[PDB]
């Protein structure tokens, strides 16, 4: 992968100790070395409500966002919650005898965990006025850090300096097993691994190294040593393949879970790294993290390589190795590059724009004029010339209409909306009761649901026809009156693709007649040209000629129902489209090097 | 020196 960071929200304040992600509000809480708390928006920068709590050090505050509340344990032995509605001090009580290191929150049940300096866990139920439900007594030394099985929260991790982790099933005094870490110094922080294909955990030590452990078979599974002082955390972020660890050293080391190689590391400026949080949900894959001189709020995207060309030969990506995934870049295209063969052309890049989201994917309006970046929910339109906004919202897909001035959606609830001018059409409507897989632009608006792929008319979205076809792209002719439909071959028992022909005409009359049939559509408007052998990755019209690539990576023409090879690549290649000015086919690799071939008898 | 003391 390549992650990327961007650097929400950062505050400089006291020691953070505690750390926690509201998961509904954008809100970060953090407990203080100061016996201070804060709650902070960390989207629009606002510090919400704030509370002189103690004088002491306060290492433990959590969200129990259901019943509204904040909780919050310190080094006066006592344990604080707190309506953040209203700030009013809810409950305040002493839960140890020693330091409170740890709390972990019941995903359900009205129960909190607090781990101790004194030696013990304990369980607590607010719905019973928080009397003391179970005290676990096995570690012989310090409990830094408590944890609840996600999958499974009648059970919990505890790590200790005692140099083990105690995993316990709510009710019983003793251990379901006890983990001798190897760490001679002992266990700063444990954290279970969220998803039910692994059941892994992990632990962080004074003894530099970071540990995955399988708590099925009770093994270690890797040793991962970055950082040059002790490892205060390491957790597993909800939703990207990563590990994030931080330490006294000063830095966040973002870790591979695969490979157990430091994928990104992060001197954020805020001396010692003390604690860390990740949104529950993947909210912006945010991880907020607590410092000697206080706290930042990081978003993790991908920079996923995207290029659209434009008719007259414009480029336009995001992001790159010297460069971020949401910086917007554009490149001219001219028959000026000499044509050698399979060099990467050389352009100059000019900066174009930037934009608020992670890219999956980028493209062109049909006529150059606009660009779209899709990316996390979101869609958003620029004005191809001074990159000027025009559009934002949220979209599971979005193609364009022939106009370049209209397009389509399938919106937040999984429903087709459809845009002129920039500007919604409410009244437009099509009704579609199965899911969506998917949206094709061309000349008809083309909708997956099944095995199937509908073609509705752009202006009204009547449904002109429907064919049985599980197609896995559908690539139009610019005349109209050509279409490929590409076929998900799956176990190529079937043929790669099928040339259709599309007459207006047969649509408008049965349209005039009233009769189309609303399940099907229109038989006489379709007609089946020919089947296609290989299979096809990519593929633009010239003509009555189908360009294509194929997944043995070879470049061949269709035309009139023979397939004439015409190159033999040895990459991913990817088409991109067809300048007659260069009388050159354009195409794309995996890493965004442009390629340029020649096309004559 | 023979004795840390995590107290941060």
């Amino acid at each position: 992968m390549k992650l990327d960071i961007k650097k929400t929200f950062s505050n400089r304040s006291d020691r953070v100790k505690g750390i926690d992600f509201h998961p509904t509000e954008p809100w970060v809480l953090t407990t203080l070395y100061s016996g201070r708390v804060e709650l902070w928006n960390y989207e629009t920068q606002v510090e919400v409500r704030s509370i002189q709590v103690t004088e002491t050090p306060v290492r433990a505050g959590k969200f129990i966002a259901r019943k509204n509340w904040i909780i919050v344990g310190s080094d006066d032995f006592r344990i604080r919650v707190f309506n953040y509605n209203t700030g009013e001090k809810v409950v305040d009580f002493e839960a140890h005898p020693d330091y409170i290191r740890s709390i972990a929150v019941h995903p359900t049940k009205p129960y909190v965990l607090s781990g101790s300096d004194d030696l013990t866990v304990k369980l607590w139920n607010w719905e019973n006025n928080w009397a003391l439900e179970q005290t676990f007594e096995g570690h012989e030394h310090f409990v830094m850090c408590v944890a609840f099985n996600p999958k499974d929260p009648s059970t919990f991790a505890s790590g200790c300096l005692d140099r083990t982790v105690k995993v316990w099933s709510l009710g019983q005094s003793t251990p379901n097993f006890t983990l001798t870490t190897g760490q001679e110094r002992g266990v700063n922080y444990v954290d279970y691994y969220p998803l039910p294909d692994k059941p892994y955990m992990i632990t962080a030590s004074d003894d530099l190294t970071i540990k995955i452990w399988d708590y099925q078979t009770k093994s270690c599974v890797a040793t991962l040593e970055g950082h040059m002082s002790n490892v205060s955390f390491a957790v597993f972020h909800p939703t990207l393949p990563i590990i994030i660890s931080g330490s006294e050293d000063g830095t966040l080391k973002i870790w591979n879970s695969s490979t157990y190689k430091v994928e990104k590391t992060l001197n954020v400026g805020l001396e010692r790294s003390w604690c860390i949080a990740t949104h529950p949900t993947g909210r912006k894959n945010y991880i907020a993290s607590g410092f000697d001189n206080g706290f930042t709020v990081l978003s993790l995207g991908n920079d996923e390589p995207t290029l659209s060309l434009d008719p007259v030969g414009k480029l336009v990506w995001s992001g790159g190795k010297n460069a971020a995934a949401s910086d917007i870049f554009t490149a001219v295209i001219r028959g000026n590059e000499e044509v050698e063969q399979d060099e990467p052309l050389s352009l100059q890049t000019k900066e174009l724009g930037s934009v608020d989201v992670f890219p999956q994917s980028l493209a062109h309006s049909p006529n150059g004029r606009f660009v779209t970046v899709v990316g996390d929910g979101e869609y958003v339109i620029y004005t191809a010339l001074a990159w000027r906004n025009k559009a934002f919202g949220k979209c599971q897909d979005f193609v364009w209409g022939p106009d370049s001035n209209s397009y389509a959606l399938i919106d937040e609830t999984g429903q087709i909306k459809y845009y002129k001018n920039f500007k919604e059409v409410t009244s437009w409507s099509v009704p579609m009761h199965s899911a969506i897989d998917r949206l094709f632009s061309g000349a008809l608006l083309g909708v997956k649901s099944d095995g199937f792929v509908y073609f509705f008319d752009w202006d009204n979205g009547t449904l002109v026809r429907r064919i049985d076809v599980n197609a896995k792209d559908v690539i139009w002719s610019d005349n109209g009156e050509l279409v490929m439909i590409v076929n998900t071959n799956s176990n190529g028992d079937e043929a790669s693709g099928y040339t259709l022909l599309f007459n207006k005409d047969a649509y408008l009359e049965a349209a005039n007649n009233g009769n189309i049939d609303d399940s099907e559509g229109v038989d006489e408007a379709f007609d089946v040209l020919y089947e296609l052998s290989e299979s096809i990755t990519s593929g633009k019209w010239v003509g009555d000629v189908f360009i294509f690539t194929t997944a043995t990576n070879r470049l061949n023409y269709f035309v009139g129902g023979k397939t004439y090879n015409l190159a033999h690549y040895t990459k991913e290649m990817y088409l991109l489209g067809y300048l007659a000015r260069d009388n050159k086919v354009y195409l794309a690799d995996r890493e965004v090097h442009v390629y340029g071939y020649e096309i004559s008898l | 020196c023979t004795f840390k003391t995590k107290t941060n």
